[PDB]
């Protein structure tokens, strides 16, 4: 009866759930297991650029803590 | 049209054809009603009122339906008679005329 | 450059769909099939003849309304100012003028067609 | 008398415009008759978008706060309790 | 990719030639569409996100009403394209040749002076090295219209209202 | 051979898509069009089989001639058929569209739509029942299933 | 000056030449007017952004507003000509001589 | 890492940072304040040296949480913030500056 | 990896459109006492594939009177923009994070209109020209109200950034704050996508097939896909704007699921409206949008400008 | 509810701005040192590149004023690699 | 006829956007604030005729800041000479200019 | 004739379903002419039979 519509709705649900999950997982994969940093303003972009140089490997995701000093 | 399908087999059970029954012939009809036909007609007509009310629920008070029909194709009573209109085309303009009442 | 990449990918995908649509099927074309559709009968006049707009005034005013919408867009940032009194008065002034223009067009029977 | 008839007729024939003028009217009058508009102004001034450039101390600035967090200077304690 | 702005500006000139040769207004419409979109791209590349999106949005809406009229007033039984009339095609080709000649002269010869003095280096050079902080400087300057530009707001609003009135007075017979 | 197997499998895929997504055009001429509406009625539900009534001939796959094809109507029917993009099929519904039916000996009736367009399935009746028309359409799906268009191309 | 400035000035010049050189329709002249307005917008916007003239970032929006005001003026004049002559052809504007 | 310790850094390294800002905003020439700029880094390094010696582990927990979020928000790591403030208040005696 | 992300945002959307066709058919059937596609595949799950294969194996016809260049460009623009308007959507993380993604969506929709315009104009048919003019009239009626409602509901967001909408609705759906604007925005989205009671550009019962009457096989499939993709994208926009969802930064799947379910509910309501009301007359559509919404949208714009100032609740800029 | 949440968000924004202010002096110091180092490197390489060219004074100011003028992008990354130029120019704009 | 009603009534209708050295929101300085300030303060009250010739160095500096024509010419000359040297192999770009050394923070 | 979408003139062209029923009836008996009326109004069949 009416529940016969459910398979199509579920297939569409899976097809719409793929994009979001894929984007989140790719962002985590390409940013060292962390949320992709946003740069809405120039200050955030300057922070990102400094972090990239600090890392030394030209990647901003890798962060150097207190171990790097001294 | 599901109710229209139920009435189609009323045609078919009494004549053998769903649409063109050729059942009403000069002198009466062709065959007598098969047994149990009147009961089934009663069962259909018992619940057919709700179908009309469901139809009205979707159209009668819908503002979109009223916008598409209210004040559209207005026919004056005098013009309808002169132009030869009959049936609903007359009684929709207020003319009180039905051939089942005046000339039964 | 990522937005450019996305645009390029979308355009290429659409054009590839067009290409497959126009080169996969078996094509058999003749004059009658490619004739314009006029519900089974031959058209009387050309489709490139003038087509009168009964809502021309509505469009010309929609131009200025789109202008006002462009003027109103900076409002979310305008609320971050220290002169909230002046900012609010000017925003309400613009909205009041938009409403007044709409009212003038309405009362002078401009929104009506034909 | 005439106002009541006009408003009843207005909300019976064109109820959409009645609501719009009422909502629009409130949006012009209410902000003036509010005690929180000044707070809205103060919050916008409070937010430090740019750097607070220090001034050279000449020794005769009693209220200017030469300190990290000593009591002198403006306070946001009002915003904390808002 | 260091000359994206130059490529977009060349496409801008191409679209301007396209709708300046005067094909059917329908085709002039897409010419202006391309020009506006590419100009939005240039402004985005220079940091004007809101301004570029604003020209894109307004012209997109404006050319729609023009298209409505092209099918109502400027509708020719045989609408003409850039390869339909030797006059239109000549204008289009002349514009393209002018653009190409000036581009070649500007590129191969670093310093070019046609009317003003143009330098052949990339547009990236003129960019500033400053930091705007937690700002969208264009957005803040634009939003200053309601705080600083009260007079501008008043005059623009009055002009728009008078524009509505003028349209109604003109289109009344 | 591997070539025939791929072509045969491709031919089945092409045939399956065409026969299971038949799109008749909304084209009804007479009494038989009413029974055609009852095939789209909930009881029989032609949409259940993928048969969807498109309007424009250019977006249709089958023309169901349902009703008398008068002389005044014949040029209109042919042009509407010609504007259908191939592959297109014609299903003749009712004795009026088959061989003229009740009006075979009429000065203004074409003696069957076969004289105007090629017909794939003839549905008999006056009017044929909604199942009879549905039987003819399902028979058309079987006819499309037996179409070896690519398989013949591999052997041309 | 950067080459982008040259390109935008050339676009303005081309649009001006197009407007000055009518062919048949009055619609295309309005198109050239809108093109000139767009070119001026792009020029002013680039100038303001490059020099970080923050308070002048509202100038292109005002320019755009008056641009589409002139466009609406042109459209209304166009409809009147079409109503009075049937076509928007620029040759119909011939009663007033010298 | 800088954002996690920023609030305490501003309070402790206030004196040399403010002098450098005054220099830059009065000389209006970066070459006339290099010496003051060097003292900013020296005091900044000394600020982190105390953290490494008294609040190493709790601070590492704090900035790792902040590093995760793309916005580097403070409201998604208040639990770790309290741990860092508590150790710093005891071992080093620093007090986080209030709002404004 | 970014190209993989582009593919993982385009291909699933096309599959969702394909199966949304089937979902719409079955929903309409079961609301009409019928059964949707039920023979082709189990419960009709293979119907979209059959439709696509039929359309792309069907001969496309090029009208003799048609301008080929525009006739081919229109379908491409429609699909490309339909696929592009998903780029900035925050689910929970947007593929392309723009500070002004909302205005980008507005501009992309405004451009998509030209697909219907050029498809209609280039088709060189009277019905297609009527459909194009109806599309023009439709976009004249809704655009101003759409932008004003969007601005008013974003006045509590603080910026045109789409991602910020998730934060603004962290404790409460924004529909509880602007439900009149929510209703008007929903109707405007119905009108924009040429959808229920506003299917005037196509007009099956009045214009045979509207602007796409001369389109067949592949191009027609592209226009259908673009239409349904715009439907899903606009319903997603309605979901993020008003029906906010919880986002745990460590488990984004929670948001994704909640978001998807809300978008599916909104699409189902779109079909529900499609099978419940008669079609407007586009004169009545323009009159409604200009004389019942627009005054109310202006009034609510005034109200939502004044409210944060009068309540000291101006949202943060950043 | 939205009033309460927006007031809390304003407080959070103020806190983040205070953190930025606290971090700003170090960033300014690093920025000025980096700019001066890049200018020095450009001058040193220019002294070698255009030593043969007649009358080409190395490091000659283009302004009459003896005041600090913030260098343009082409005056810092003029001879750097194309990738570095593209980064320092269009990185923030192209990052989304 | 410049009827200077603004200076008479004291109103400020458009003098706030005439120059980039005026007050701007959030104190965002213009790119050439210093040069324009020097040019304006030099040429204040002495008249236009004197300002054209006397405060000409300031105006030239302001124009150079605004357009960078001479700076771009110098950079173009440097680039051309470097390219010519590289063609003849008389020069080798340093590693920090070849993307081999980590740039300072 | 449409001025835009306003209907200036509406001209119905009929006869596309003219099957000559009235002429065919003249060649058939009264019983044989009865089925002809079922096809006149094929939405209301038995009413046509009753009138005949
Ligand atoms: S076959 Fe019979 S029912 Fe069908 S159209 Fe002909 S007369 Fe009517």
């Amino acid at each position: 009866m009416w529940f016969e519509i459910l398979p199509g709705i579920a297939v569409m649900a899976a097809c719409l759930f793929i994009p979001g999950m894929a984007t989140a997982h790719i962002h985590k994969f390409t940013n060292g297991g962390k949320e992709k940093r946003v740069a809405h303003f120039s200050y955030q972009w300057n922070l990102m650029e400094r972090d990239r140089c600090i890392s030394g490997v030209n990647r901003y995701h890798v962060t150097k803590g207190l171990e790097n000093i001294d | 049209f599901e109710e229209r399908e139920k009435m189609f087999e009323f045609y078919e059970r009494v004549s053998g054809a769903r649409m063109h029954a050729a059942y009403i012939r000069p002198g009466g009809v062709h065959q007598d009603l098969p047994l149990g036909l009147l009961d089934d007609i009663y069962e259909f007509s018992k619940n057919f009122s709700f179908r009309i009310d469901e139809l009205e629920e979707m159209l009668t008070n819908n503002r979109i339906w009223r916008n598409r029909t209210v004040d559209i194709g207005v026919v004056t009573a005098e013009d309808a008679l002169n132009y030869g209109f009959s049936g609903v085309m007359l009684r929709g303009s207020g003319i009180q005329w039905d051939l089942r009442k005046t000339q039964p | 450059m990522n937005i450019m990449l996305t645009l390029l990918t979308n355009v290429t995908l659409a054009s590839l769909l067009v290409l497959i649509a126009f080169w996969l099927p078996q094509l058999n074309a003749y004059s009658e099939k490619t004739s314009p559709y006029e519900c089974g009968f031959d058209p009387m006049g050309s489709a490139r003849l003038p087509f009168s707009m009964k809502f021309f005034l509505v469009a010309i005013t929609f131009l200025l309304f789109d202008l006002e919408i462009a003027l109103l867009l900076p409002l979310p940032w305008a609320s971050q100012t220290n002169n909230l009194k002046t900012m609010l008065t000017m925003a309400l002034f613009l909205l009041i003028l938009l409403a007044a223009s709409l009212a003038y067009e309405w009362t002078q029977k401009g929104l009506e067609w034909a | 008398g005439r106002i009541a008839s006009f408003l009843k007729n207005a909300w019976a024939k064109e109820p959409v415009l009645v609501a719009s003028f009422a909502i629009g009217g409130l949006a012009i009058i209410l902000p003036s008759l509010s005690p929180y508009t000044n707070y809205a102004i103060r919050i916008n001034r409070a937010t430090p978008y740019n750097y607070p450039v220090p001034l050279r101390d000449d020794g005769n600035m009693p209220d200017v706060p030469s300190h990290p967090q000593d009591p002198q200077g403006p306070s946001l304690e009002w915003l904390k309790n808002l | 990719t260091m000359y994206i702005a130059f490529i977009l500006s060349t496409i801008f000139v191409i679209g301007f030639v396209g709708f300046s040769s005067k094909p059917s207004p329908i085709y002039g419409g897409l010419g202006l569409i391309v020009s506006g979109g590419v100009g939005c791209g240039i402004v985005l590349n220079f940091g004007g996100s809101f301004l570029g999106l604003m020209v894109f949005l307004i012209y997109l809406g404006g050319m729609l009403v023009v298209f409505g009229y092209t099918t109502a007033m400027a509708t020719e039984m045989y609408p003409e394209v850039w390869v339909s009339n030797k006059t239109v095609f000549g204008a289009f080709v002349s514009g393209l040749m002018m653009e190409f000649c000036m581009v070649y002269y500007a590129l191969k010869e670093e310093e070019v002076e046609i009317i003003f003095k143009f330098n052949g280096l990339g547009d990236w050079v003129i960019y500033d090295t400053g930091d705007s902080g937690f700002f969208s400087e264009e957005a803040m300057g634009i939003a200053a219209l309601y705080s600083y530009g009260t007079w501008l707001v008043i005059v623009t609003g009055w002009s728009l209202l008078i524009g509505v009135v003028v349209i109604m007075e003109i289109t009344r017979g | 051979s591997r070539g025939e197997y791929v072509v045969a499998k491709l031919d089945d895929l092409v045939n399956w898509a065409r026969r299971s997504s038949l799109w008749p055009m909304t084209f009804g001429l007479a009494c038989c069009a009413v029974e055609m509406m009852h095939m789209a009625a909930p009881r029989y539900d032609m949409d259940r089989f993928g048969v969807v009534f498109r309007a424009s001939p250019r977006q249709s796959d089958v023309m169901i001639v349902a009703g008398t094809l008068t002389n005044k109507m014949a040029p209109a029917l042919r042009k509407v058929y010609d504007q259908m993009p191939e592959p297109r099929y014609v299903v003749s519904m009712g004795s009026c569209a088959n061989g003229g039916g009740y009006y075979h000996y009429s000065y203004s009736v074409v003696r069957g739509c076969d004289r105007i367009v090629p017909v794939d399935i003839y549905v008999p009746g006056c009017p044929p029942t909604a199942e009879a028309l549905l039987y003819g359409i399902l028979q058309l799906q079987r006819k499309i299933k037996r179409e070896k268009r690519l398989r013949i191309w591999y052997r041309r | 000056m950067p080459l982008v400035y040259m390109n935008i000035i050339m676009a303005f010049a081309i649009a001006l030449a197009g407007l000055l050189m009518y062919r048949s329709h009055l619609m295309s002249s309005l198109l050239c007017l809108e093109g000139m307005m767009l070119s001026l917008f792009i020029m002013s916007t680039l100038i303001i952004l490059n020099t970080h003239f923050t308070l002048a970032n509202m100038m292109p929006i005002i320019l755009l507003v008056f641009a589409a005001c002139e466009a609406a003026l042109g459209l209304s004049l166009l409809v009147m000509v079409s109503n009075t002559y049937g076509t928007d052809y620029v040759q119909n504007l011939n009663l007033l001589q010298c | 890492v800088l954002k996690a310790a920023a609030h305490h850094y501003g309070a402790q390294c206030d004196k040399p940072n403010k002098e450098f800002m005054l220099c830059r905003w009065e000389e209006k020439d970066p070459r006339r304040c290099l010496e003051e700029g060097k003292l900013v880094n020296q005091c900044a390094l000394d600020f982190f040296r105390q953290i490494k010696r008294h609040c190493a582990e709790p601070f590492t927990e704090y900035w790792t949480c902040i590093d995760y979020s793309g916005l580097q928000l403070f409201r998604h790591c208040r639990k770790q913030q309290a741990k860092f403030d508590e150790c710093v208040l005891d071992k080093l005696g620093w007090v986080r500056p209030d709002l404004g | 990896m970014f190209m993989i992300n582009i593919l993982s945002l385009i291909i699933p959307i096309l599959l969702a459109v394909a199966f949304l066709t089937l979902v719409e058919r079955k929903v309409l059937g079961y609301m009409q006492l019928r059964k949707g596609p039920n023979v082709v595949g189990p419960y009709g799950l293979l119907q979209p594939i059959a439709d696509a294969l039929k359309l792309f194996t069907k001969e496309p016809l090029r009208p003799a009177t048609s301008s080929i260049s525009m006739f081919i460009i229109a379908p491409i623009l429609a699909l490309s923009l339909a696929l592009t308007m998903w780029v900035p959507l925050p689910m929970p993380y947007p593929l392309i994070n723009m500070n002004l993604g909302v205005l980008f969506m507005l501009a992309m929709s405004s451009l998509a209109v030209y697909s219907i315009l050029w498809s209609g104009w280039a088709s060189n048919s009277k019905y297609a020209l009527i459909g194009a003019l109806r599309a023009v009239a439709q976009t004249i009626s809704y655009e101003v109200t759409l932008a004003i409602i969007l601005l008013s509901v974003l006045l509590m967001n603080g910026s045109y950034t789409l991602s910020t909408l998730i934060t603004t609705q962290e404790h409460i759906w924004m529909i509880f704050t602007s439900w009149p604007l929510a209703m008007m925005w929903f109707i405007s989205t119905l009108a924009e996508t040429n959808r229920a009671p506003f299917d005037l550009t196509e007009g099956e019962s009045e214009l045979v097939s509207g602007f796409n009457v001369e389109y067949a096989a592949g191009p027609f499939a592209m226009f259908f896909m673009a239409e349904y993709a715009n439907i899903i994208m606009m319903n997603a926009f309605t979901a993020i704007l008003f029906l906010g969802a919880s986002h745990d930064p460590h488990t984004p799947e929670l948001y994704t699921i909640n978001f998807v379910l809300k978008t599916l509910a909104l699409t189902i309501t779109f079909l529900w409206i499609r099978a419940s009301y008669p079609r407007f007359r586009y004169d009545q559509l323009m009159h409604l949008l200009w004389k019942s919404f627009l005054p109310l949208t202006l009034a609510l714009c005034m109200w939502h400008i004044s409210l944060p100032i009068m309540t000291a609740s101006i949202p943060p800029q950043s | 509810s939205m009033m309460k949440w927006n007031r809390e968000r304003r407080r959070l924004q103020i806190e983040d701005f205070e953190a930025r202010i606290a971090l700003m002096p170090l960033f300014q110091a690093e920025k000025d040192r980096r700019v001066l180092q890049m200018l020095r490197e450009n001058l040193e390489e220019e002294a070698i590149i255009m030593k043969d060219v007649p009358d080409w004074k190395v490091g000659e100011s283009v302004f009459h004023t003896t005041r600090w003028v913030t260098p343009m992008m082409g005056e810092l990354y003029g001879l750097r690699t194309n990738e570095e130029i593209l980064s320092a120019t269009y990185g923030f704009i192209w990052y989304t | 006829p410049f009827f200077d009603v603004q200076k008479r009534l004291g109103l400020d209708l458009d003098r706030w956007m005439t120059i980039q050295s005026a007050e701007q929101p959030h104190k965002i300085p213009g790119r050439c604030h210093a040069f324009e300030k020097e040019w304006i303060e030099c040429a204040h009250g002495i008249g236009g005729i004197r300002a054209e010739k006397e405060c000409k160095i300031e105006f030239d500096d302001f124009v150079e800041c605004l357009l960078r024509q001479k700076t771009m010419k110098r950079l173009s000359a440097i680039k051309r000479q470097r390219d010519k040297l590289i063609k003849e192999g008389k020069y080798t770009p340093p590693p920090h200019h070849l993307g081999k050394e980590d740039p300072r923070p | 004739e449409l001025s835009g979408e306003m209907v200036r003139k509406c001209d119905p062209h009929i006869g596309l379903l003219h099957r000559g029923t009235e002429k065919l009836i003249e060649y058939k008996t009264y019983l044989q002419a009865l089925p002809y009326f079922d096809r006149l109004d094929y939405v209301s069949m038995m009413c046509n039979e009753q009138a005949y």
